[PDB]
RNA sequence: CUUGAGUCUCGUAGAGGGGGGUAGAAUUCCAGGUGUAGCGGUGAAAUGCGUAGAGAUCUGGAGGAAUACCGGUGGCGAAGGCGGCCCCCUGGACGAAGACUGACGCUCAGGUGCGAAAGCGUGGGGAGCAAACAGGAUUAGAUACCCUGGUAGUCCACGCCGUAAACGAUGUCGACUUGGAGGUUGUGCCGGCGUGGCUUCCGGAGCUAACGCGUUAAGUCGACCGCCUGGGGAGUACGGCCGCAAGGUUAAAACUCAAAUGAAUUGACGGGGGCCCGCACAAGCGGUGGAGCAUGUGGUUUAAUUCGAUGCAACGCGA
RNA sequence: GCCCGGAUAGCUCAGGGUAGAGCAGGGGAUUGAAAAUCCCCGUGUCCUUGGUUCGAUUCCGAGUCCGGGCACCA
RNA sequence: UGAGCCUUGAUGUGUAGGAUAGGUGGGAGGCUUUGAAGUGUGGACGCCAGUCUGCAUGGAGCCGACCUUGAAAUACCACC
């Protein structure tokens, strides 16, 4: 997250491309996971939980077309 | 009591405070001010409102050494981020450098248990 | 409501000047259904008002209402058991509304002989911001400006 | 005899295991420069740290534990489990063609070995976290949840312990029985076409009390082993064996009840989730609760103070 | 006894043409609570007395009380 | 680096008020081309009102009681 700012802008756009490389660098998510202790059995709760929550909605969606509403 | 006219402000900024300090390119400081001092208490002092006003203060404790370049340095996830950089540059200085250093353990320690609230 | 479908209600102008405003004021100012007594109240008032300032019954008036008149109001909002205040701005009519509501409660509450003389003296002090009213207007002001970190 | 079982040749993938070395980020502590009045924490606060100079920022040093991104319903192992990089020692699996031995097999009571975390013994180590403990709060109380600290322990070597919702709540081996969409790992032929090993989701016949399982079977069969016989009492008492201890393993009876239980159905309820409404809140205006009187009720009194209505939906009610 | 310092708001106390900061207490904003935040309200020979000065709490002198170091202590 | 002894520079704008004037003064004449009213210029302090300033252009004026102050004006001038 190093920006630079290059010659004859405005503030906002290098305010907007620091905000940018921050949500590309995940830097906030890094910070708010390592607050607490996570016991490895949340941990592959939570991913096999959000991997079938992904699969479902996936199928859910890939059947979705061939119904119609009205 | 000197002139130094280019210097980095580092931006501290947590859930419950942030801190802003302006030093020189060594490091060394010339003011600080900080949320907390600013009036607000309680609830109030984790605001974006009240890190804007500790930048004013900052900026306007730190007239002597004529600054006009300016370096910023930010670390934490606190509200006061984006406020402080706008104050910043609503006090009339030339941001040259935007950077977040905010630590990340390549792992490193065990973190607090959590809150059964 | 939970509908909003109610549209707006006609008011009738003031009988000799020819003004809403004025009619509205009255009609803050009536009681138990008795809008002639208010009527004579307000003019007595008005004229008194005019005839010591020197300027007119109409502008006069106006003058004393923009003294009053708030910019910015706290509600009342609750999150986690406690409640913020947060700072909103007032619409123009609402703000008319809370000016005449207001000076006609600060002339309630006086010592003098008659209700159109209590008016008048609460109604020329607010026209050079002595009156309780602008006292209050002020209160309101500060308030909100002291919540200003939770405009959102 | 070769078709089950095994050997030999070439290669492939992998957090499989034991031992040693090393790198970078971060936390804590020590020393020093700048600099000045707060920091920290919570729903809000306080205990706590700070003018003896903290917190913030810069430089140098010490020490311990764990390896961000890669990272994936991805991989390896009999299970427990295994994650930075490099070297040494080492187990298994799979594939392509060929030669070899010639039933050398499956299962297994007793028996032997391995076996998360906590715990025990002797000796080291100790950054972070954190049972017990102390203080601050919250509360009717709060031996708790929340905050500030904090010792065993968590780390290493060697030895015990032998238990977990040790779970796929599904013993091991072999055979047969329609499909679809993927992941990962080999090999053949000309991106296409085949052919092996492991693996995730859906589903057919069939099965099942249903839920569901469904070629990785809970379908159709064969071989061997373990276990069950209503709910409490009780996986407890006594005896034996094992252990330094904590305790583990084997394992009853009297007495008592008429049930205890599994899956699914209709409601009701939730300090579960969506979408709406009503003077239900919000915005306003005027009241009641205070005073005097009218009226009804309770209670008390009386010979009687006639009877009934008595949460909202009784109390200017039958009247 | 000698010396060294101080007495000011209800409390803590800062400061020759002056009396001030905060917290205690009253009410309203405010809601089911303390926060929270608003606003106002006094809280005055700055111990007393005399003396300089165009006026002294800010200068000097002395007496009431209190602290510290010493003296007397036969 | 702390203290003392010197010497100098300024500094010290209640209230009136041209006046960032402390009690006290020999005493209203010095200064000026031994480059001056006022200009450009650079500097220190400053309750920022008003001083002071290195140099020059520039060229030679300010100027003392005089009335608001209790006081008079670094007009030459002592002491703190
Ligand atoms: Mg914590
Ligand atoms: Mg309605
Ligand atoms: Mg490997
Ligand atoms: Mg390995
Ligand atoms: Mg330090
Ligand atoms: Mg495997
Ligand atoms: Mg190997
Ligand atoms: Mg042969
Ligand atoms: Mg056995
Ligand atoms: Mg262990
Ligand atoms: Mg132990
Ligand atoms: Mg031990
Ligand atoms: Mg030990
Ligand atoms: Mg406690
Ligand atoms: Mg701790
Ligand atoms: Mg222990
Ligand atoms: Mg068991
Ligand atoms: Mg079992
Ligand atoms: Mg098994
Ligand atoms: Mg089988
Ligand atoms: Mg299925
Ligand atoms: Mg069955
Ligand atoms: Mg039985
Ligand atoms: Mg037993
Ligand atoms: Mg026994
Ligand atoms: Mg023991
Ligand atoms: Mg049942
Ligand atoms: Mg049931
Ligand atoms: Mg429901
Ligand atoms: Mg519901
Ligand atoms: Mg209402
Ligand atoms: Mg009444
Ligand atoms: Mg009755
Ligand atoms: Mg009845
Ligand atoms: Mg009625």
């Amino acid at each position: 997250p190093v920006i630079k700012v290059r010659e004859n802008e405005p503030f906002d756009v290098a305010l907007r491309r620091f905000k940018r490389s921050c949500e590309k660098a995940g830097v906030l998510a890094e910070v708010r996971r390592r607050e607490f202790y996570e016991k490895p059995t949340t941990e592959r709760k939570r991913a096999k939980a959000s991997a079938v929550k992904r699969h479902a909605k996936k199928l859910a969606r890939e059947n979705a077309r061939r119904t119609r509403l009205y | 009591r000197k002139q130094v006219s280019d210097g980095v402000a580092h931006i501290h900024a947590s859930f419950n405070n942030t801190i802003v300090t302006i030093t020189d390119r060594q490091g060394n400081a010339l003011g600080w001010a900080t949320a907390g001092g600013s009036g607000f208490r309680g609830s109030r002092k984790s605001t974006p409102f009240a890190a804007q006003v500790a930048a004013e203060r900052c900026a306007d404790a730190v007239k002597e050494y004529g600054i006009k370049n300016l370096e910023v340095m930010v670390k934490g996830p606190g509200p006061g981020r984006e406020s402080t950089i706008r104050a910043l540059n609503a006090a009339g200085f030339r941001i040259t450098n935007i950077t977040d250093v905010t630590p990340i353990p390549h792992x490193g320690c065990r973190p607090p248990k959590k809150r059964r609230v | 409501p939970r509908r909003r479908v109610i549209g707006q209600r006609k008011i009738l102008p003031d009988p000799k000047f020819g003004s809403e405003l004025l009619a509205k004021f009255v009609n803050i100012l009536m009681v138990d259904g008795k809008k002639s007594t208010a009527e004579s109240i307000v003019y007595s008032a008005l004229e008194t008002l005019a005839q010591r300032s020197g300027k007119s019954e109409l502008e006069a008036f106006e003058v004393a209402l923009e003294n009053v008149r708030p910019t910015v109001e706290v509600k009342s909002r609750r999150v986690g058991g406690s409640t913020y205040q947060v700072p909103v701005e007032v619409r123009p009519v609402r703000r008319n509304a809370l000016a005449m509501r207001w000076i006609v409660e600060a002339a309630r509450k006086r010592g003098d002989k008659s209700m159109a003389l209590r008016l008048a003296n609460e109604l020329s002090d607010a026209a050079e911001n002595k009156g309780t009213a602008v006292k209050k207007r002020e209160d309101v002001h500060r308030m909100a400006e002291a919540n200003k970190a939770f405009a959102h």
